[PDB]
């Protein structure tokens, strides 16, 4: 029982409160570096110049910001996709205004959030489980991928990344329907499926087996006290759900296997959201949305509206708006 | 007493392929003719007299661009009845009017009715709880809404979402730019509900999937389960365990877990139809006064919220002329709000 | 019907390749069919590319994937690219086509009618999954054969007509590569660069002596570590880290696979060295560089010092510093200011974009090379209609990059999430407990509660 | 600045490495059921 | 089960497969010949792609009036000349 | 509407004389047009230098005037800038500059007039929409 054995057997110990485990050895310092350096930048970070034009913009609460409107603001578009460091600052002073914070929140966290995967598969090898719920969580933790660092990558600049903040969030939506017409995109839709969907299957779910409890208790009680945890026996009837769901549409749009439906629910929405991430992954290389800007024309050749052409006009009005000291010339090609 | 009312009674609630019951009544022609009117109008009527827009595949619009659209601003709220003053009996005219549009609105919110005492009708002859149609409310009081009281509130079903993919794309964009909707805590109440919901849907699925005991020989897991069998085909202690050790909290109680689910979603699309009901009277959440007195006295304030007013200014301006045609905007080149170069 | 159900296999239709997992004559043949289906497709699809093919137009104007890799090797294509002999487009479509056949043959053959089994028939040819030794010898053939092939483009360089080198003086030609870089600081230092900007990590490789010398280098190392897992075994360490099975070794392909098309996806986005700009059109970076070039030149002409040029927001409206000096374009193209490729670097002196050199030197053949990149920027619409995603329609473009990037970033991606999947499979099957919990041996049940 | 920088660079090479000599330390062998797994 | 025929039972069979390899086709045919003699035009009032606009007009012509709509279009389809 | 006679005649020269293209003709000088020349100009503005656009108005400006069938067919041959004072073959796509543009190359005397009765008929068409940029889209 050497030291090393000693220090491993507790690092993956199935009986600490939280599994620490080998990806929790990476998780836990670069989740709390990226954890602290968000607090104290929401709070108290002074204004960012985001797109490198001089016109710093004041994200933190101390600066005037609310909790809607604060953000950690993305660093300046003049670093582009250039590593930022403390240490490759002249000052913190500098480091500050060029949004330094921004990329140590967002590299520590990609690494956390990617380690914290890692552990989802460590735990369930520890407990004898089968290995797949970290897929699921894939779905996830891609999307974060494809707003802080693949969008970044393809358009040249983490100042088109994500900002750390609600309305940051709502600014980077509407730049990128200008920019990718995203909500023509079969992936974007794909991804509306998916969580729609989802929504939809998990008010079903939750209404079919809530509406087969098996009496167990009183009125004056709740019925969740009907389970007990660890009991071995079922605590809904699946046979009267599939009797009542199978006759509101027909007998074979109904699931009596749990194993399958179980599986359904998973499938559905992380299978959407793959494409949703899929479609800031690849809009991020300007493969933008079905254009059918002036799609139709009449015998004369006078363009006759659509309403692809009404979002078109919504879409020119963000475009000629946005970042609006930031262009001197007239394409906005990235 | 077994009078034809009972016999009536008898035949409705015949186990068929496809249930019908007395809800049924309303239900099938409601939902037929919502259904068959979206089709009818996406394949052959357009939107040239109440909109100038295409919107048929007849027209070469594709199943994005196709709806059935909006009856024209100056047809108010009219209910746009085939026998009413407007048509006059004139199918034709009808069509050209709108009148598709009230048509599948209307019979779908009866359709909607229908379905719903359909579930609590099922219910009923099967033995459960009627959860499932308590469940539905929420899709009900979105429809309502967004499609009925929204537009009651304005000047008239012209401003209503249309019946189409890319026609509610322009919703979307509409109440971004108009509403200032993202910002208001009622449709981020509805964001959580939904994203919450689908984040449930996932990760029960795949929790379920991945604490299965092994009650068969196969490598296909699905087999092994019976839907008469007694014991549960998961285990809830190693589930619980997991999450945890991973999440730091789990689900104990299965009971609480699938209401919950129940709970999330459902929850969530009540407080955006909330939201929508202000957006009728314009009673929006667009602004915030500290900052508008700040920034208009400091030139050099600037957040993601002055950011984004700019964008919603962008989009009334070029997007209301071709919009909203009614209203005859002319907006010359140089009061056209933009930025440099672009 | 050997395991041709799910009773006898245990594996559904749905997983029904899996039950060729211990069937190595069977599972010969699906690689050997599947390889078909690859050289298939080369083949037709460029035959299909020299159908639709007009040689005035550029190749990037034209959707062409396969003619631009052929004629990056050399072969076609004369000075600034233009396209002189389309025969050997022809060549290569036709003999990877005929070759499909052959190994079409040979899987049809090995899949259904050959030795399911191959361990009765060859112990040459039989392998067992946990045979350390046999699947270290078969991965040193491999690894020979990988290396010999990429000796094959070191041989097309260095005696076999070259490489087009878009950097060649005189606008981009074919180049025979006389004198390879071999200086391992060289080759081995690009892997230890990082990734961001201006660095690139191997993404920045820029000069053909750099590709041909670490070609070189790969396919020796190839060839070595080939030799040395013919004749060891894994060592005791190796044994105790990882699983052996065929799943696991499926999984850490996937996980190869997926990194590569990652990578991939850079290489085609950001460099214009090996994918020359002149058959993929410009980079994102280059366009938008291009740019800022084509309306400092037309300013310019029209009077104005563009190097005094005070734009709105007070940095200069054409040119500016970069955060550590270097003169570079100004606006939103200040983030691509990385940006190296031979139109500009004339331009270039110690301390970037030099202004001597802009007000006198600059040539027509540079406004008309920035004028047709800023206009074949890589934006466009999934319908292929050219420009940002607001321009109507009329040009049909959509740039070979971003088809080249999306797809692979898209297969990478799903390719990670098999990784997961396998790897997480493999080790539930090699330690029991794949097809669920046994219920009187459930191990939380062994555990102390946690509170 | 100097200062930060080699702490760091020790600090991560330090997690990289138990992080590293950790999933080396046998660890197919630490799952509950089968242990030998070599 | 509920009684009906299993679905797979018809499709299976052959006099399924005489009725429907003449009704299926007889409707599709149908369905072409209203849009091929134009019925579909007029049935819905759908404009023909020469009858969007006047020749020299570029003017949308959008109904402005409630209770005069119908005449409103009906001047508006004269005006095409 | 319909693409009539009347919409297809334009000006053949300055002195007045008009010719009348086919629907053929206006047609494929919209497909050349989109082979040759949209990349920079779609729309009817120019890209890489948007002070001038394929307005009519700009083109019967232009020196020696443009509004015509013969001086865009001399355009595509000899460009020159907006004043006639310098000959710009070197950077703008023509007959004398097809080895440097190689689109040129297979256009012939035909091609040209046809790309030049599109120019001159599309605005007949679009009214602003031609050369007014992204205001009017
Ligand atoms: C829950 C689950 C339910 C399940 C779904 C059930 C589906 C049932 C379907 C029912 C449909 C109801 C249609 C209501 C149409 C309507 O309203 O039509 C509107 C008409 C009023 O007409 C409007 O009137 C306006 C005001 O005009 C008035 O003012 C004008 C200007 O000064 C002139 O003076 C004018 O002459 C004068 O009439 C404008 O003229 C409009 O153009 C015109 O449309 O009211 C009327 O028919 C009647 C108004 C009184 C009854 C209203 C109660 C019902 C609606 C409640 C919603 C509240 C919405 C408020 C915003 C929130
Ligand atoms: C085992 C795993 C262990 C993990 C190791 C973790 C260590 C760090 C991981 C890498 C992090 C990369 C971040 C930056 C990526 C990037 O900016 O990538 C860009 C670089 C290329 O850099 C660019 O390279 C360019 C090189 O071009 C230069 O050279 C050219 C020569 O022709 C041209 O001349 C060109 O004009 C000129 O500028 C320039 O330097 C640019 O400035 C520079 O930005 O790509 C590259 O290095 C190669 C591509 C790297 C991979 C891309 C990451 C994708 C990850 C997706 C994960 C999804 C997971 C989903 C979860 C579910
Ligand atoms: C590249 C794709 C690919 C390849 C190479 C294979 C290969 C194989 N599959 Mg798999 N499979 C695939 C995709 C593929 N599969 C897909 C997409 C599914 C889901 C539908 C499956 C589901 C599945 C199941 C459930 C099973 C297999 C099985 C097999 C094996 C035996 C098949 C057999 O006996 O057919 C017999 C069928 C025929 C003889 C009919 C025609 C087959 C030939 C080969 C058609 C070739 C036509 C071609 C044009 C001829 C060219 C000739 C020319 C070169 C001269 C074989 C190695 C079986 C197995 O594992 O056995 C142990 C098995 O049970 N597969
Ligand atoms: C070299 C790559 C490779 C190889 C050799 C395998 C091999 C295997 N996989 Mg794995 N897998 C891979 C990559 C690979 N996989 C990737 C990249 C993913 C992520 C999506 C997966 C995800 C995966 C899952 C979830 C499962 C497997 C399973 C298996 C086993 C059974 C496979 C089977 O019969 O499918 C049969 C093939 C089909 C049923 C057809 C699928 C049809 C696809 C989805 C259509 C894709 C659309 C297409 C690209 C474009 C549209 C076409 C349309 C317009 C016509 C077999 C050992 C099973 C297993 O674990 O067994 C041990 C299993 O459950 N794989
Ligand atoms: C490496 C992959 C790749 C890339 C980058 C390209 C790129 C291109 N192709 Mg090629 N091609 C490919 C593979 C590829 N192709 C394959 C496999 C075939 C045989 C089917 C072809 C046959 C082909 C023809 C016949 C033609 C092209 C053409 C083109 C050009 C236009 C493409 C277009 O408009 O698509 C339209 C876009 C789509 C159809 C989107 C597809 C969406 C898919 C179905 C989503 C799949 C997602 C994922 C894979 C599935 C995951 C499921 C999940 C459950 C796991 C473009 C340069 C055209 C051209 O210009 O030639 C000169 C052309 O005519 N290609
Ligand atoms: C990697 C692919 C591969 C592998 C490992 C095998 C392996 C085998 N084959 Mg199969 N086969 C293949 C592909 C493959 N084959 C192809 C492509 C075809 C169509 C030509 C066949 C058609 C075939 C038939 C008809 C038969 C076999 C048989 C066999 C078995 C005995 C072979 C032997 O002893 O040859 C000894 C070795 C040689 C004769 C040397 C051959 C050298 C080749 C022909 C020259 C090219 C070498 C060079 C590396 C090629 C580069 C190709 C690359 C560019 C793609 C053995 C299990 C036999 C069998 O199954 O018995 C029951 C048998 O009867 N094969
Ligand atoms: C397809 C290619 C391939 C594959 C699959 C293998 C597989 C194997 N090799 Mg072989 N090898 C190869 C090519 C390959 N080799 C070549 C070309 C050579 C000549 C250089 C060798 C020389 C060689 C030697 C000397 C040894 C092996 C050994 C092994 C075994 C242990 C592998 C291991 O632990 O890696 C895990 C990788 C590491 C432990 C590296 C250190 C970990 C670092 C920190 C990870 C860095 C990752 C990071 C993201 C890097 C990004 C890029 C980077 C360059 C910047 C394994 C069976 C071992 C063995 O058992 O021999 C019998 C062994 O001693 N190989
Ligand atoms: C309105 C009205 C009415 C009614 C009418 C109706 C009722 C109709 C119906 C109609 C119908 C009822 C129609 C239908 C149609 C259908 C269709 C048109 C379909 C199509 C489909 C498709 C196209 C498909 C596709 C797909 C998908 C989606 C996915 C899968 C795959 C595929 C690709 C296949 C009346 C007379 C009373 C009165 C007057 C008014
Ligand atoms: C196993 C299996 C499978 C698969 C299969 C496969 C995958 C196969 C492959 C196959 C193949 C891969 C085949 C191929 C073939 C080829 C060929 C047969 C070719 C031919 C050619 C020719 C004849 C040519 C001609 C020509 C010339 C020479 C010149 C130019 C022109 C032309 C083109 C005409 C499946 C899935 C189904 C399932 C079952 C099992
Ligand atoms: C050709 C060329 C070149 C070169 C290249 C080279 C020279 C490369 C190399 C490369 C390399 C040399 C790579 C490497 C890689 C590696 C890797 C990728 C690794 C991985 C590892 C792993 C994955 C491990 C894992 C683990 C751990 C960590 C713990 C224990 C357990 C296990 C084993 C699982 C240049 C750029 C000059 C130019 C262009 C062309
Ligand atoms: C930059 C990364 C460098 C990676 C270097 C790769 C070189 C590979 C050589 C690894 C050294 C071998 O030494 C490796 O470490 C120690 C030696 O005390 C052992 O360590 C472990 O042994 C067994 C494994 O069965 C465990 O139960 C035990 O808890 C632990 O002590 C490993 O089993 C041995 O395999
Ligand atoms: C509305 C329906 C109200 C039921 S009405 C009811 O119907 C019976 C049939 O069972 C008759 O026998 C009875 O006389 C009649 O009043
Ligand atoms: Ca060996
Ligand atoms: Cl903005
Ligand atoms: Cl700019
Ligand atoms: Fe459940």
């Amino acid at each position: 029982a050497n030291l090393w054995e000693r220090f491993c057997n507790w690092v993956t110990s199935t009986d600490n409160r939280l599994y620490v485990g080998w990806f929790g050895v990476i998780m836990i310092p670069t989740l709390l570096a990226a954890t602290i350096c968000f607090v104290i930048a929401f709070i108290a970070a002074p204004p960012v110049d985001i797109d490198g034009i001089r016109e710093p913009v004041s994200g933190s609460l101390l600066y005037g910001n609310n909790i809607i409107t604060g953000a950690v603001v993305p660093s300046s578009n003049a670093i582009g996709l250039h590593f930022y460091p403390i240490w490759e600052a002249a000052s913190l002073d500098e480091w500050l205004y060029n949004g330094g914070p921004y990329q140590l929140i967002i590299f520590h966290f990609l690494l956390g959030a990617s380690c914290y995967m890692g552990r989802q598969w460590e735990l369930s090898y520890r407990l004898g489980m089968r290995p797949w719920i970290c897929v699921a969580y894939s779905a996830p933790l891609a999307s974060a991928f494809a707003v802080f660092l693949i969008y970044p990558i393809g358009q040249g600049s983490f100042s088109d990344g994500m900002p750390l903040g609600i309305s940051g969030t709502f600014n980077f939506m509407i730049v990128f329907q200008a920019e990718h017409n995203i909500l023509m995109h079969p992936f974007h839709q794909l991804g509306v499926a998916g969580v729609f969907g989802g929504a939809l299957f998990c008010a079903m779910h939750g209404s079919l087996v809530t509406s087969s409890l098996i009496r167990e208790t009183t009125e004056t009680e709740s019925a969740n006290y009907g389970y007990k945890f660890g009991q071995e026996e079922e605590t809904y009837n699946i046979v009267a759900a599939h009797g009542y769901f199978g006759r509101l549409i027909f007998q074979y749009a109904s699931f009596n296997n749990s194993r399958s439906l179980h599986f359904f629910l998973a499938a559905w929405p992380v299978v959407g959201v793959w494409f949703a991430a899929l479609g800031i992954s690849t809009m991020a290389f300007n493969l933008n949305g079905f254009n059918f800007n002036h799609s139709v024309i009449d015998a004369k050749g006078n363009v006759i509206n659509t309403w692809a052409d009404i979002i078109n006009r919504a879409n020119l009005g963000m475009e000629v708006m946005h970042e609006r000291n930031a262009h001197n010339f007239p394409l906005d090609l990235a | 007493e077994r009078g034809w009312f009972d016999i009536l009674d008898d035949w409705l609630k015949r186990d068929r392929f496809v249930f019908v019951g007395w809800s049924g009544i309303l239900l099938f022609p409601c939902a037929y003719l919502a259904l068959g009117g979206w089709l009818t109008g996406t394949t052959f009527v357009t939107s040239w007299y109440t909109h100038g827009l295409a919107s048929s595949y007849l027209e070469g619009c594709n199943f994005l661009t196709v709806a059935v659209s909006t009856p024209a601003n100056s047809m108010g709220h009219s209910l746009l009845l085939l026998w009413g003053p407007e048509a006059q009996g004139d199918f034709t005219r009808w069509c050209q009017l709108g009148g598709l549009w009230t048509f599948i609105a209307l019979h779908g919110a009866f359709g909607l009715i229908g379905f719903m005492l359909r579930q609590f009708e099922i219910a009923r002859l099967v033995g459960v709880r009627p959860y499932n149609a308590i469940a539905f409310s929420a899709p009900i009081a979105v429809f309502v809404s967004v499609f009925l009281i929204y537009p009651l509130g304005q000047s008239s079903w012209f401003f209503a979402p249309s019946f189409g993919v890319a026609a509610i794309f322009r919703f979307l964009l509409f109440f971004q730019g108009f509403h200032n909707w993202t910002l208001n805590p009622f449709h981020m109440m509805g964001v959580a509900g939904v994203l919450g919901g689908a984040l449930l849907c996932a990760i029960h699925g795949a929790t379920v999937e991945n604490t299965l005991f092994q009650d068969g020989e196969g490598a296909s897991t699905f087999r092994a389960f019976n839907p008469t069998q007694a014991e549960e085909t998961y285990s809830m202690v190693t589930a619980n365990r997991f999450w945890s050790q991973i999440f730091g909290i789990a689900f104990s109680n299965k009971r609480w877990l699938h209401f919950f689910m129940l709970f999330v979603p459902v929850t969530g699309l009540w407080m955006s139809a909330i939201g929508v009901v202000g957006l009728a009277l314009n009673l929006r959440s667009y602004d915030f006064i500290s900052q508008e007195i700040r920034a208009a006295e400091d030139p050099e304030f600037e957040t993601f919220y002055t950011k984004n007013l700019l964008l919603n200014e962008g989009i009334r301006a070029w997007m209301a002329p071709q919009d909203q045609p009614h209203e005859n905007f002319v907006f010359p080149e140089e009061v056209l709000p933009r930025g440099n170069a672009l | 019907a050997t395991n041709r159900d799910q009773e006898s296999s245990g594996f559904a239709w749905w997983a029904g390749n899996a039950r060729l997992i211990n069937l190595s004559g069977k599972l010969l043949g699906a690689h050997v069919a599947h390889a078909g289906l690859i050289v298939f497709w080369a083949g037709a699809m460029t035959l299909f590319e020299l159908a639709h093919f007009i040689p005035e137009k550029p190749m990037y104007e034209q959707g062409l994937i396969l003619i631009p890799h052929i004629a990056t090797l050399g072969w076609g294509v004369g000075p600034g690219g233009e396209v002189v002999d389309t025969f050997p487009f022809f060549v290569v479509g036709v003999v990877h086509l005929i070759s499909s056949a052959v190994l079409g043959f040979g899987g049809v053959y090995h899949a259904i009618r050959g030795p399911e089994t191959l361990e009765e028939y060859s112990s040459f040819f039989g392998y067992d999954w946990k045979d350390k030794n046999k699947m270290t010898t078969i991965l040193g053939f491999h690894l020979i054969v990988l290396g010999i092939g990429a000796l094959l483009l070191v041989a097309k360089a260095m005696f076999f007509g070259g490489l087009y080198d878009t950097w060649a003086p005189g606008g981009g030609d074919v180049r025979v590569i006389t004198n390879p870089t071999l200086d391992p600081r060289v080759i081995f230092g690009y892997l230890l660069k990082s990734p961001f900007g201006g660095e690139g990590w191997i993404v920045s490789v820029n000069n053909l002596e750099d590709v041909v010398g670490g070609h070189i280098w790969i396919g020796l190392i190839c060839i070595a570590g080939g030799i040395w897992h013919i004749l060891t075994t894994p060592f005791g360490w190796a044994r105790r880290a990882f699983i052996w099975s065929g799943e696991a070794y499926l999984s850490y392909s996937l996980g190869a696979l997926s990194m590569m098309g990652f990578i991939a996806t850079c290489f085609v986005w950001f460099n214009n060295t090996v994918y020359p700009s002149e058959f993929y059109g410009p980079t994102g970076p280059e366009a938008s560089q291009a740019q800022a070039m084509t309306f400092l030149i037309r300013d310019q002409k029209l009077g104005a010092n563009v190097g005094s040029a005070q734009g709105p927001t007070g940095l200069g409206k054409y040119l500016m510093r970069s955060p550590t000096g270097e003169i570079i374009f100004g606006g939103e193209t200040m983030r691509f200011w990385d940006f190296r490729g031979p139109w500009l670097e004339p331009l270039r002196g110690p301390n970037g974009l030099d202004l001597n050199k802009i007000k006198n030197d600059i040539q027509p053949w540079q406004e008309r090379r920035a004028a047709e990149y800023m206009t074949h920027a890589p934006l466009g619409s999934l319908n292929s209609v050219g420009g940002v995603a607001t321009e109507i329609n009329s040009v049909n473009f959509v740039s070979p990059r971003s088809w080249l990037a999306t797809s692979h970033f898209v297969l990478a991606f799903f390719f990670l999430v098999g990784h997961l999947w396998h790897a997480g499979r493999a080790r539930a099957a090699a330690a029991g407990f794949e097809k669920g919990i046994d219920r009187e041996s459930e191990p939380v049940l062994s555990m102390p509660s946690l509170d | 600045m100097e200062t930060l920088k080699i702490t760091v660079y020790i600090v991560v090479t330090f997690f990289v490495l138990l992080f590293v000599f950790g999933f080396l330390s046998g660890d197919p062998a630490r799952n509950p059921k089968r242990k030998d797994l070599e | 089960t509920t009684g009906e025929r299993p679905f797979s039972d018809i499709i299976t069979s052959v006099r399924y497969w005489v009725i429907h390899s003449i009704t299926i086709p007889a409707l599709f045919i149908a369905g072409w010949l209203f849009v091929s003699t134009g019925l579909a035009y007029d049935v819905f009032g759908t404009p023909r792609p020469d009858s969007y606009y006047a020749q020299e007009q570029r003017s949308i012509p959008l109904v402005t009036d409630r209770f005069e709509a119908k005449q409103q279009v009906e001047t508006f389809l004269e005006q095409l000349k | 509407a319909e693409l009539t006679p009347e919409v297809l005649t334009v000006p053949l020269n300055s002195e007045g004389k008009t010719i009348t293209l086919t629907e053929k003709q206006y047609l494929e000088g919209k497909r050349l047009f989109q082979y040759a020349c949209a990349s920079c100009h779609v729309g009817g503005i120019t890209k890489t230098n948007p002070s001038l656009d394929l307005r009519t108005e700009t083109l019967a400006l232009a020196t020696p005037p443009r509004d015509n069938i013969e001086g865009l067919v001399d355009y595509m041959k000899n460009p020159t800038t907006y004043d006639g004072e310098q000959e710009i073959a070197e950077v703008h796509p023509s007959l004398r500059s097809a080895d440097i543009f190689p689109k040129m190359r297979n256009l012939t005397e035909k091609d040209l007039v046809a790309i030049a009765g599109h120019i001159l008929v599309e605005p007949k068409i679009l009214g602003d929409k031609w050369g007014g940029g992204k205001v009017y889209y």
